[PDB]
């Protein structure tokens, strides 16, 4: 499992980069699918962004989980809901109206994902 | 009126039984969080049998079970494959997991199929995982009142919580 | 032998064994009216597993059953959504409610391929009408055993009763 | 993953839940039994939900089953078709009973198509003909528990047991 | 709609960086399939990049348009084609010789895509 | 196809990052399956990122390869590994114990793939 | 529902046409499946007559309940077996021998059903 | 099997409407199909009734079998064209034009239908 | 075509019983499938009759036109709603609330159908 | 989204459009007739492409339909196999109720599959024998005008009515 | 009765309009042409819907066809790739060739099935020969009047034939 | 030669001669640019026809369509559910636009099956976009005639205006 946070430069958060990362892996591993050391997670601030046409100021906050495929979509659902309550109590304001916070689940094919440990 | 809602119907509310059956032997707390997962399962048989016509539960219902399992995931010590049913009260919790395990392979058909109720799997599945983890608290603090008794100097107090199945 | 009629014997002998428990905890009429119900599933079983060439339950025992819920009809004072399991001797009841709504279903297939049991069918949708209104009568005689111990003075005899479950 | 597989993992999960809810209620030489019971159906959810790569139960637990219905057929003195459910004790074993028949039914879909689990399926219709010779022993000593009542001159320690199902 | 948007670090565009997203973000909103607030984009340059295994001078571009499923074949043909003709517009130029341009279209999937607003 | 190579800050390489993009857009083009200035690659270097729970530290490395699609699984299993022995037999160590690199392969659809040349 | 009761003249009821009718009508509500308002029934005796080709003076007794169709033969089967125990116990007798009673459950459909409330 | 015989008012029968019954009867359990007992007849005159558009006195005769299901189309229209043959030959007349006679055969549903004998 | 119509006793009209039906036959002519003559109507009243378990005074309407089978759910639909707005346009009022008005339209079975005119 | 329901809307969006061109020919009166007629295809696209979920039309605008057909039915004295488009006002007409005999054929593969749609396929159905008769007045009164200018002693005002298309 | 019959009858319908508006913009030699065209389509809808039981067109008639095709092709030099509707007039034969192609397609269903109409789909051939051949004789006749317009000497006369797709 | 290919070159052919049917209504720029739309969906169909062996369209041509969407977007200020057909003139390109968007379903059916026309399915979707645009431009410049027809104190050329279906 990868998660990639993705935040604007605008968004205040409640808490460190880091210790955002911290709740997100506790989250992940207690849904019991997925090993301890296997959950890698990043986070990703950005410079130069654009939400919509108008020319309000904005902020937004994504994140997107990619697991292995063999999982039913009652797994899927319950990892991007369990993961979109993690990012929403983090979230502090940013801009001139409310944070719109995201989160895909997508599933990485499993015959061609190679893996060492070196 | 089709037939996979028919019967993810039929399992719901055999769930929401089971339920009622089994909340009159845990205590005062647990007993309003299992009245109030019998109105989300209700709240869930009212989605899938007008086939999402209806409104369903919020996202804010599986925000609810998960900060509860995150509570208790921290008392409960994980061990070995244990069996179910150590005390009697735990027994009754064991048997409403297997029905909501059941439940969600029949809302998962009406998923595959319907492409309604995707919301309404994901919270069967949060809830057979805090239904694990609640039948495994009250064999705790059964058997933590084993260890009080021990300290105690009792001769029949002690022996009528191993009669009901307090871990030694 | 065949695929569906093995499936309808078998939640059919389910929904008799969890009558035959949850007559323990019944009053002496209700129990009188659930030994008979068990003796009806028992010719039901026979018609079933035969496909037909043993005669079944004949049409005066569903007259029985329809008698039977014309008179619970009127004491059952209707409501709202009501959670099931008020108390614990209707929580029985309303497990044997959702066995008799999927044995039901059962024999529904098998009346949709073999053209038997039709007659069984309309025995097991009175029976799932009566136990919805035998569950509401005991909660209603639980409740009325609180008003009778709030006007005569009690103090430990009316929390016992709100312990099981006795609504207020 | 596959659909039969975890439709026979999870009745196998439902028999084993209410194997350890009806293990309270019996004595103590049937709940070591029953323990042990509990022990090969673990065994059996390892077996089938590895499609075979898994080994399963030997031969030596089916000869353990045997060797005990071959004891307690000859307690149990065949009558005409007796109702489920005489005493309460007794009427939770016939519950598990039809859980074991329907637990049957699931690993029989996987035989007949995987091609495993013909040895599992060998363990669960012996298991539901020890859990019917089982629930017909309780009945006989709680009936031989009256007759020994009703020569030491009891008045209240007589109806006691018929209140809770002996036969007369 | 995400629209993430990696050039190099030697590509020379016409416009600024910001100036380049308003111009996409008005080529999707103007498909008619979007929300006005619903389309984010973001703009990413690369320090270590190679292109081929010569040793010639090159850059490139591109573009991910991440939209939610159950669209045709033919909205997501034309959502990538709108797109191209908004980035081939704006390079000057870099390297030694043509710069490439290319727009992937993929599919979230709508079932376990979470989304709330703080 | 698109190389995003993600590796850790703590992660000590044996070669600069530039080199190592070289050596795998080689292994990409010994494949016989691309064009030779089809090869596009780029690296990231992350600076807030967590794997796992515990407090050990630790460092990972991961490759996305994204090609166009229609190729078997034949094809998919062999870029994969050979790319997780181009980039294993780069690492030095990082963290304190054994570095994980991982290499997924997605399939881009060919119909809404927009290409242009500046 | 529409319930058409048709009865002989030699026919003798326990009570008045009029109060067999609102025996039939709490007979119906009581299933659960109609609404109050829309239970409507008529009773029509008929001066015209002949059962068989014997001589032997005979009665009988004929009930056509007229729903709305989608219920399944359980809903159906307990409709004709719920009036047909309403209708035999108000036959005091008539003729010389015994008196016939049934009752047919016909399906109306739906999609060609006009109502209106004036 | 239920026969209901409806004739107009002007209908003029070449015998009393009694013994119009006795011969549709004799009819029905010559065809082998129905027991003796169980064929029951009647027949309705009607008050107030409407032929067409065109102000020309007219007068008509129809007959509504309904037999239980089971049967194959060969035997129900037999059992239309025997009854159709005993009406027309008792009409006299009636009306300024020619008498339609019709009958129909509609099939009861074998599982919902209840029956007694008091 | 045959229409039978079941007004209750209670029930004003504003015409008389035999210029409702000259308006009900003009509205099934116009639909096109039916000849001229071959429309045939007839008024039944009903003295003993029960709407509902309440004891508030109503009263109903009902028609059940029977045509022959063969024509699309367009058709029948077609033919249940010109009925039902004819039926409803003479209803004056009767009883203590409104009047409900309702129109089955059934399909004969032409194969078993038998006609002659004598 | 599905298959018979893209193709219902696109020859409901046709009809809507075939008529709006062909309101343009004709005078104020059946003007009125035709903008009443493009709200209320309107009304059956929001219905059949939300699947029955959004309220379509109601029962009101059918009996509007049948009441302007009763009403035109009287002037138009029915002939012989006449061919369609006498004059070309009256050709634009004879159009628009092939396109709803069109869009009625779409319709009805939404109710045979979806159930839904079928006071929908009963408007369609009353609008192409309206926009039979509508296209038979215009021919009326055309040759109508005909024979006033027989009448009149014109010379050149009645032979342009004859290029018209007016009947002789 | 039958869904490629209602098909097929549904587009010859909607053929034989179309040509009934296009016939008014022709001059007085192609109307008659195309009133018995109409005539012609008229009967194949009687032979189509009938299923073969009434006769239908004659060989007489596909013979009246190609020799009109035979004195067409000797006036309109063929050209390259010239875009449909060069003047208005030839813009609505342009339309009907096109339905005509359509009803083409669904004739050559009812033969691919039912073995009928296979002459009538070989006068709907020759038809849709025969409008291509109409359309390219109206934009030369208009052509041509722009020559006879330049040499005459006329200022405003020349430019409406160009305002209305006369070729230079 | 095959079933979906020959539909969907009969539906494109059947839009480019409803093209050349409108283009004689706009004025001249609006003629232009249908006139170089009627040689694109020339070249569409000499790529569908062939099953992708002759090149078709090239990405150019679709960035030329949405450069006139985005200058024609500006002019249009969006309203709410207008009828289609306020004027003649945009009563016909209301009746294209419909004929693309039923060219756009067959070519996606060639696309789902061959694989081929992905980019002439772009080229149809942006089209039927420009005619919705195309449509609504010209009710504007004829109601902006009626508003500089007010201030010019005109009494017989405001009411013409109207007459053709110029907004008030």
């Amino acid at each position: 499992p990868h998660l990639v946070i993705e935040a604007t430069a605008n968004l205040r958060l409640e808490t460190s980069p880091g210790e955002l990362l911290e709740q997100a892996n506790k989250a992940l591993f207690a849904s019991g699918q997925f090993g301890e050391a296997d959950i890698k997670s990043r986070f990703v601030t950005l410079e130069a962004y654009r939400q919509g046409t108008a020319a309000v100021e904005r902020a937004y906050l994504h994140a997107c989980l990619s697991i292995l495929d063999g999982r039913d979509i009652a797994t899927r659902t319950l990892l991007g809901a369990s993961l979109c309550a993690v990012l929403a109590e983090a979230v502090a304001g940013g801009g001139e109206e409310g944070v719109q916070v995201s989160v895909e689940v997508r599933e990485m094919e499993r015959l061609s994902y190679a893996k060492r440990v070196v | 009126k089709d037939s996979p809602i028919i019967e993810a119907n039929g399992t719901l509310d055999e769930l929401t039984s089971f339920i009622g059956e089994a909340k009159h032997y845990v205590d005062e707390e647990m007993k309003g969080i299992l009245e109030e997962i019998q109105n989300d399962i209700y709240k869930i048989m009212g989605e899938i049998g007008s086939k999402g016509k209806i409104e369903g539960i919020s996202e804010e219902r599986i925000a609810w079970l998960l900060k509860l399992i995150l509570r208790y995931m921290e008392m409960v010590n994980l061990k070995s494959f244990v069996l179910p049913g150590g005390t009697l009260e735990s027994a009754k919790l064991d048997v409403c997991r297997t029905i909501a395990r059941r439940a969600l392979r029949k809302v998962l058909t009406v998923t595959r199929e319907f492409g309604i109720g995707a919301e309404a799997a994901a919270y069967l599945l949060a809830l057979s995982d805090l239904l694990f983890l609640l039948a495994r608290v009250i064999e705790i603090e059964q058997g933590k009142k084993l260890l009080e008794a021990a300290r105690a100097g009792q001769d029949d107090e002690v022996r009528i919580l191993m009669a009901n199945g307090a871990d030694v």
